[PDB]
C-alpha cells in the first residue's frame, strides 16, 4: 500500500554525491518515523539511519556517521537522503521503511517498499 | 550494541512446524520487543507481526513469536509449512540508544 | 542549523506507554528552545535536577532522550537518582548521573470514562536487583524457581499483571499523573544540541 519510486543506482567515484528520494503515497502520512536501512550483496540487513514523524529529529549510526544527512517533506511527504564521500563498503541495496503510528517510536514496522541497489567503485 | 548472532539456514519437510531462534549477543534481553520479518530471495522483506504479538497485515495463524528468559531468546514458531514459507528471516529489534539492530539471517528451506 | 525541536509532539501524545514499557525517544540535533515550555500552565512539577532551565538554552550536548509514562500520584516522588519504592527500584530505577528535568503533569479531565481502565500496569511482580534499565516486556509469570507453577489457578504462584484502577470519582493523591523526563549523557562523541545563543 505504498509505492516507492527513485531516480536511480548509478555508481560513484569515491568522494561524490548522491540524493535518493523515497517519495510515498497513501493516506496516514502525517507523523511517522523513517529509517533509512541498508543490506549489502552476500550480508544481512543494517541499519543506517532514522528521522522523526515531524522531521526534527533525525539521527544516524556509528560507522556512516558525519558523511550522510536525512530530511522529510510533509506536505508532499518525501524522504530525502544525501550521502556524500561514498566509500567502498556502501556499495549495498537501499531501503527506506515506515514504522508504527506516533506515540512509540520504537515499536512497529510496517511496509517497507522496494530501495534500490548503489554500487561504489573505481575504474574506467 | 552488537548484531544478534542469528543460527545457520534449516531446511524443513512440508507438513511440520518449524522453530527459529534468535540470541542476543551482548547483553541481556530486557529491552524492547523482538520482531521478525519474511525475506523472499529477490524480493522485500514483509513484516510476521503487525504491531507486538496479536493478528498481523495476512498471516492467520503461521506465525508466532514468543520469548525465553531462561535462555534469553526470541522463538518464532511457524506452522504448516508451505511453498511461499522458503525464504531468508531476520530478527530485528532495537538497543538503548534507539539503533535498529538486525541478525545474521536464516534461510528456511522446503523439500520437494 | 536545523529546524524547530519535536519536543511539541513529545508533551502532546494520544496514547502514552506504561511502566513496564515504556518509550525512549532520542532526540538530537535539534534546537533548545524553551521559552515556550517555560511559560506553561500552573502544572504540579517543573523541577530540573542538572542545571537551571535559563543557562541551558548555552548548553550544548551530544544526545538526549525522552521517556513518557504514566503512574499515580504516590508514585511522582518515588522518580529520583537513589530512592526506595514500590517503582523506584522494581519497574523504573534511574542511576545517580541524571541531570534533566522531571516535568510531569495531571491528565485526570478527559479520560472520565468510568468503564474499567484495564489498559495500563505497572507488574508490580519482579526479580530486579541491580542493572537500573532492567525492563521486562514479556507475559512470564512471578517465580524464582524452586519447581515453578505450570498452571492458570495458581494458588502457589501469580500472574504478574496488576492494572490500574483509574476512576473519576476519587481524590487526591490516587490521580493519574504523565511523567516526561529527559535524560542526558554525554560520550566521545561531537555535540549536536546546543540551544539558540
Amino acid at each position: 500500500e505504498v509505492q516507492l519510486v527513485e531516480s536511480g543506482g548509478g555508481l560513484v567515484q569515491p568522494g561524490g554525491s548522491l540524493r535518493l528520494s523515497c517519495a510515498a503515497s497513501g493516506f496516514t502520512f502525517s507523523s511517522y518515523a523513517m529509517n533509512w536501512v541498508r543490506q549489502a550483496p552476500g550480508k544481512g540487513l543494517e541499519w543506517v539511519s532514522t528521522i522523526s514523524g515531524s522531521g526534527g529529529s533525525t539521527y544516524y549510526a556509528d560507522s556512516v556517521k558525519g558523511r550522510f544527512t536525512i530530511s522529510r517533506d510533509n506536505s508532499k511527504n518525501t524522504l530525502y537522503l544525501q550521502m556524500n564521500s561514498l566509500r567502498a563498503e556502501d556499495t549495498a541495496v537501499y531501503y527506506c521503511a515506515k514504522d508504527s503510528s506516533s506515540w512509540y517510536n520504537y515499536y512497529g514496522m510496517d511496509v517497507w517498499g522496494q530501495g534500490t541497489t548503489v554500487t561504489v567503485s573505481s575504474a574506467s | 550494541d552488537i548484531v544478534m548472532t542469528q543460527p545457520h539456514p534449516v531446511s524443513e519437510s512440508p507438513g511440520k512446524t518449524v522453530t527459529i531462534s534468535c540470541t542476543r549477543s551482548s547483553g541481556s534481553i530486557a529491552s524492547n520487543y523482538v520482531q521478525w520479518y519474511q525475506q523472499r530471495p529477490g524480493s522485500a522483506p514483509t513484516t510476521v507481526i503487525y504491531e507486538d504479538n496479536q493478528r498481523p497485515s495476512g498471516v492467520p495463524d503461521r506465525f508466532s513469536g514468543s520469548i525465553d528468559s531462561s535462555s534469553n531468546s526470541a522463538s518464532l514458531t511457524i506452522s504448516g509449512l508451505k511453498t511461499e514459507d522458503e525464504a531468508d528471516y531476520y530478527c530485528q529489534s532495537y538497543d538503548s540508544s534507539n539503533h535498529v539492530v538486525f541478525g545474521g539471517g536464516t534461510k528456511v528451506t522446503v523439500l520437494r | 542549523i536545523t529546524n524547530l525541536c519535536p519536543f511539541d509532539e513529545v508533551f502532546n501524545a494520544t496514547r502514552f506507554a506504561s511502566v513496564y514499557a515504556w518509550n525512549r525517544k532520542r532526540i538530537s540535533n535539534c534546537v533548545a528552545d524553551y521559552s515556550v515550555l517555560y511559560n506553561l500552565a500552573p502544572f504540579f512539577t517543573f523541577k530540573c535536577y542538572g542545571v537551571s532551565p535559563t543557562k541551558l538554552n548555552d548548553l550544548c550536548f551530544t544526545n538526549v532522550y525522552a521517556d513518557s509514562f504514566v503512574i499515580r500520584g504516590d508514585e511522582v516522588r518515588q522518580i529520583a537518582p537513589g530512592q526506595t519504592g514500590n517503582i523506584a527500584d522494581y519497574n523504573y530505577k534511574l542511576p545517580d548521573d541524571f541531570t534533566g528535568c522531571v516535568i510531569a503533569w495531571n491528565s485526570n479531565k478527559l479520560d472520565s470514562k468510568v468503564s474499567g481502565n484495564y489498559n495500563y500496569l505497572y507488574r508490580l511482580f519482579r526479580k530486579s536487583n541491580l542493572k537500573p534499565f532492567e525492563r521486562d516486556i514479556s507475559t512470564e509469570i512471578y517465580q524464582a524457581g524452586n519447581k515453578p507453577c505450570n498452571g492458570v489457578a495458581g494458588f502457589n504462584c501469580y500472574f504478574p499483571l496488576r492494572s490500574y484502577s483509574f476512576r473519576p470519582t476519587y481524590g487526591v493523591g490516587h490521580q493519574p499523573y504523565r511523567v516526561v523526563v529527559l535524560s542526558f549523557e554525554l560520550l566521545h562523541a561531537p555535540a549536536t544540541v546546543c540551544g539558540p545563543k
